[PDB]
């Protein structure tokens, strides 16, 4: 848990519109050509979501946005960046080891997910570097100090995420909602092209990715970043750590009934909220 | 014969000219599959109820138990069940059913203590160390531990709840250790007003069977058709098609003829539901094969009677039915009215009401006689 | 102008031809 | 009812727990059966 | 006139169960009322035209 | 039930135990709605 | 907490109005072998 001195800036909260992103699949059940009345934890229609940066400033300022968050009843949060600066995230009541919390990185060959009463540090981050100037690879080590009882581990999903380029804006649009319930944490993720630059207005229903049956109690949550060691910027003297630019929006869940169109193919296509 | 079953219909021994809607026809499933996954290893039953310490009560163990094939004859091994309470279901029908998951609250109690693990109970430990939802589905297991739970100079590593400020809540647990504090004087040691949550069991050999050490593990069950997981040992069979069968697909029982679909399920996507909550399409556990499901044909069967002291011949409408479909049902006997009409090639006919038999189609043009629909009609003539 | 039909169908409830086709109505026209 | 599917309650229940929630079943199927007809009724005497 | 429906009672409420028909057979004649009731509708749509 | 009163249930009882009380004013209400939709059903084809 | 308890056939009936009936008094001098309440929640007791 070591951090080198830095210029933090100050968190500042912009506020911006949902439009209508946020609408994943209820359920596992398949529906063809079928308008479905079904009352869930959805992002509304139209409403704030809170927006942060993560970027590295010209004049040696460096703004690390992670700061505490509630979760409430579920999350709604949309990335957009072009070297992976958001890695993971951390999930827990007390974020401690008095209490189990549960922990979601991106080991960069694997996805790492924990449920652990991990001692994170006071602002856990991973570490990027390149070894012997012939390897960039990322450690754990700024995350937690020591893991005990562990009670959850799943290393999997072998995927890089974004493999296709930066062709219109980062091909990154990553959007992910994640729920507690019953026990079970949901995540449901989509990877949407950006035409134009931030938040493209349109539709896009968020298939579900991982159902981790971790039931473990959480009330808090904070984004992860990535620290890398120098040599990003050509034409940049500064020995010093940098991270990329990065934005990334949250929005929250509430209790909403929702008319979804399934297509011919079994694809929600439109959505109507009825309390907008 | 459908002339009797007109009759006991009508609860008369003589029928008047007419049709009579008289019974339904049903064609019967011919074979039964069940399509179970390729799990094999057993599930870790015998870590959870043998094992060599179990935590306490307000410190219960939660089990998961999940990717395995869920045995339950090896609990009736290890067990003199002294308690075998299962709520939502049957304990008989354990072996046949699929669970999504299996959760193992493993706790040591007090022998009196064993009635208060149950949904809507009252008592020390069932409102401060382990409370159960009202809505559970599961089961509770509860068998005597004397012999391992306890201690000639006392057993002491074992705790309980017996103050504390709210009652827990299902699902719940509470290892505070803060002093229940009764008032509104703050509590700073053990004193006035001042009394420690966890109390030692405390158990010995010597005590009665009341107060002897009792081993309790509440398994947990989500029984949903969706995410399957978990089921019970039973020998999947092999998967036919275009025939009227009883299937189960992980635990999913239904009738019906299942076919090859040109619905294109997502990977997430289980099964396939019609626009009023209908199951239209099913997914293999084995191969990942998307599968129509379609309920055995089946519909009205109505008798057409000259009259019974004009003649006791009759015909019978099978209604919205193909000729070819009821054929082939009666050369399999599938058919569930078994008094199946004498056919001789021109005694079947097919209308657009149904398929029509013991009547002969003629050309001829006649008053409308006994309405049969879609501008057929029937007479008794020579 | 007069699957919702099929699942009608599906569970017991069946709908029976009128007596007289459209074209018998035609020609009674 | 637990399940509106009667083949879920006739698996997973014995028949004197089953029956509870087959009366339930049958005694909402029925009344969704006599509101159908009875308004099939008024509609008749309506076209008639 | 209107669509001629038929209703099967069984397969409606008791879809191919032994074990429920049994017991809605202890419910009287509520359904051959039903039966009758919508055989008479169909009849008078046949009528009506 | 044991009383016509919703929030008297509510008040008296665990959501377990409230639950059949609740179930039987539902059921009693209900019927009395169809009744009243039937006769008004009726009544409206005799103006009509 | 009474020093002497009438026998069980010549049961004591005691009669309680017209006071605040607050029952976490008695959480403090029962070990509570037996609390069934019929008729109403005994986690409601403090508001009725
Ligand atoms: C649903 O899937 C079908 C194929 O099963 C899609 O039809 C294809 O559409 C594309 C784009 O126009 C054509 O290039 C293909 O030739 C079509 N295939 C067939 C077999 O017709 C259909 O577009 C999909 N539905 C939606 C809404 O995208
Ligand atoms: C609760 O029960 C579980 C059952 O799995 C115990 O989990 C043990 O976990 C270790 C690895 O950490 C496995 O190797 C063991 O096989 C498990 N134990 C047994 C007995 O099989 C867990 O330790 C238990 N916790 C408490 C407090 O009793
Ligand atoms: C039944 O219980 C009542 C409780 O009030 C007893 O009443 C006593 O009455 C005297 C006056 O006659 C009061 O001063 C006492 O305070 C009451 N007793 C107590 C213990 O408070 C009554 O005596 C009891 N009867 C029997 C037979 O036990
Ligand atoms: C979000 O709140 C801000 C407060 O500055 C306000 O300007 C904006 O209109 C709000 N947006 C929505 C969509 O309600
Ligand atoms: C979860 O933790 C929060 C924060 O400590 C607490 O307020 C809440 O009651 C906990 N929930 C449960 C169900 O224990
Ligand atoms: C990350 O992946 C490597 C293999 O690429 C594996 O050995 C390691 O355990 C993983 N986790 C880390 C470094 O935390
Ligand atoms: C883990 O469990 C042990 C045994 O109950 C306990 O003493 C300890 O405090 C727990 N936490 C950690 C971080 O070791
Ligand atoms: C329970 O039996 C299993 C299976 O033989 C064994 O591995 C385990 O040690 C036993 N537990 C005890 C004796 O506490
Ligand atoms: C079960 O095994 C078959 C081959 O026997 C395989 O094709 C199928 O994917 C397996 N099902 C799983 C892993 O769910
Ligand atoms: C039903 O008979 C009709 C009319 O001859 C024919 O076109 C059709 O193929 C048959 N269908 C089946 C399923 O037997
Ligand atoms: C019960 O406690 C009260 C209150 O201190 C006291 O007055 C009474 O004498 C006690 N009764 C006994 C000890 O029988």
């Amino acid at each position: 848990c070591v951090m080198p001195l830095f210029n933090l800036i100050t968190t500042t909260q912009s506020y911006t519109n949902s439009f209508t992103r946020g609408v994943y699949y209820p359920d596992k059940v398949f529906r063809s050509s079928v308008l479905h009345l079904t009352q869930d934890l959805f992002l509304p229609f139209f409403s704030n979501v809170t927006w942060f940066h993560a970027i590295s400033g010209t004049n040696g300022t460096k703004r690390f946005d992670n700061p505490v968050l509630p979760f409430n009843d579920g999350v709604y949060f949309a990335s957009t960046e072009k070297s992976n600066i958001i890695r993971g995230w951390i999930f827990g009541t007390t974020l401690d080891s008095k209490t189990q919390s549960l922990l979601i990185v991106n080991n960069a060959t694997n996805v790492f997910i924990k449920v652990c009463e991990f001692q994170f540090c006071n602002d856990p981050f991973l570490d990027v570097y390149h070894k012997n100037n012939k390897s960039w690879m990322e450690s754990e080590s700024g995350v937690y100090s020591s893991a005990n009882n562990c009670t959850f581990e799943y290393v999997s999903q072998p995927f890089l995420m974004d493999l296709e380029g930066k062709q219109g804006n980062f091909k990154n649009l990553r959007e992910f909602v994640f729920k507690n319930i019953d026990g079970y944490f949901k995540i449901y993720s989509k990877h949407t092209p950006i035409i134009g630059r931030d938040f493209p207005q349109g539709f896009s229903a968020l298939e579900p990715l991982v159902d981790l049956p971790i039931g473990i109690n959480i009330t808090r949550f904070q984004t992860l970043l990535a620290l890398n060691r120098s040599y990003l910027t050509p034409g940049d003297s500064s020995s010093g750590w940098t991270a990329g630019a990065a934005d990334y929006y949250v929005g929250y869940l509430q209790p909403r009934t929702f008319l979804l169109k399934y297509n011919e193919n079994g694809t929600i296509t439109d959505a109507v909220d009825c309390a907008l | 014969d459908p002339l009797s079953e007109t009759k006991c219909t009508l609860k008369s021994f003589t029928v008047e000219k007419g049709i009579y809607q008289t019974s339904n026809f049903r064609v019967q499933p011919t074979e039964s599959i069940v399509r179970f996954p390729n799990v094999t290893n057993l599930c870790p039953f015998h870590e959870v109820f043998n094992a060599t310490r179990f935590a306490s009560v307000y410190a219960w163990n939660r089990t998961r138990i999940s990717n395995c094939v869920a045995d339950y004859s090896v609990l009736y091994n290890f067990a003199p069940f002294f308690a075998f309470k299962c709520y939502g279901v049957s304990p008989t029908k354990l072996n046949d059913l699929c669970f999504t998951n299996v959760y193992a609250d493993s706790f040591v109690i007090k022998g009196n203590e064993v009635s208060q693990i149950a949904p809507g109970q009252t008592g020390n430990i069932a409102d401060y160390n382990y409370k159960l939802p009202d809505d559970f589905t599961g089961c509770v297991i509860a068998w005597n531990s004397n012999k391992l739970d306890s201690k000639h100079s006392g057993n002491y590593d074992y705790w309980y709840r017996s103050f504390r400020k709210s009652k827990l809540k299902p699902f719940e647990r509470d290892i505070s250790t803060e002093i229940y504090q009764a008032g509104n004087k703050p509590c700073k040691g053990k004193g006035p007003n001042c009394y420690f949550p966890l109390q030692s069991y405390g158990f010995r050999p010597t005590y009665g069977v009341g107060h002897q050490p009792y081993r309790v593990v509440v398994l947990s069950f989500e029984l949903l058709h969706a995410p399957a997981t978990v089921c019970g040992p039973k020998k999947s069979t092999n998967l036919v098609k275009n025939k009227c069968v009883n299937f189960n697909f992980n635990g999913l029982t239904g009738t019906g003829v299942l076919t090859k679909s040109n619905k294109k399920f997502l990977p997430f996507q289980q099964f396939g539901r019609d626009i009023v909550d209908t199951t239209d399409a099913v997914r293999d556990p084995q191969t990942l094969e998307i599968l129509d499901i379609t309920p055995c044909s089946f519909g009205g069967v109505s008798v057409i009677t000259p009259g019974t002291n004009t003649s006791n011949q009759v015909a019978v409408l099978y209604q919205g039915v193909n000729c070819t479909e009821v054929s082939v049902a009666i050369h399999a006997d599938q058919l569930t009215p078994t008094w199946r009409v004498y056919s001789t090639g021109s005694n079947v006919f097919q209308t657009r009401a149904g398929c029509l038999i013991g009547a002969e189609y003629v050309n001829n043009s006649y008053e409308c006689d006994i309405p049969i629909g879609a501008g057929i009609c029937a007479s008794y003539q020579t | 102008t007069l699957d919702l039909i099929c699942a009608q169908k599906f569970n017991g409830l069946t709908v029976l031809p009128p007596l007289l086709t459209d074209e018998m109505i035609a020609q009674y026209t | 009812a637990i399940s509106s599917v009667l083949n879920d309650i006739l698996s997973r229940l014995d028949p004197p727990e089953a029956e509870v929630q087959i009366d339930r079943l049958i005694t909402g199927r029925l009344q969704s059966l006599q509101t159908y007809v009875t308004q099939q009724l008024i509609r008749a005497a309506e076209i008639r | 006139s209107m669509t001629k429906t038929s209703v099967d009672c069984t397969m409606y409420i008791c879809g191919d169960s032994t074990e429920c028909s049994n017991l809605l057979l202890q419910y009287g004649s509520f359904c051959t009322q039903l039966k009758r009731a919508l055989t008479g509708i169909a009849v008078e749509q046949d009528k009506n035209t």
